[PDB]
């Protein structure tokens, strides 16, 4: 989750 | 330019990007630098970008 968030964005 | 040969001057540029490309990498995985935009209000939890 951490990695999805920090990296869609 | 002449004092510094050509070597060190194309070797500086590339370090230059080189050096920016890794701490915009790094940003992402920071913990801290999300900073919600005016906290002033921490009615949502608006997490946003810097870097």
């Amino acid at each position: 989750s951490a990695m999805v968030e920090e990296l869609r964005m | 330019l002449n004092p510094l040969s050509p070597d060190i001057w194309m070797y500086v540029l590339l370090a230059c990007l080189g050096v920016s490309c890794v701490l915009f990498v790094i940003a992402r995985f920071s913990p801290y630098e999300w900073y919600n935009p005016h906290p002033c209000n921490p009615d949502s939890d608006v997490v946003e970008n810097n870097f």
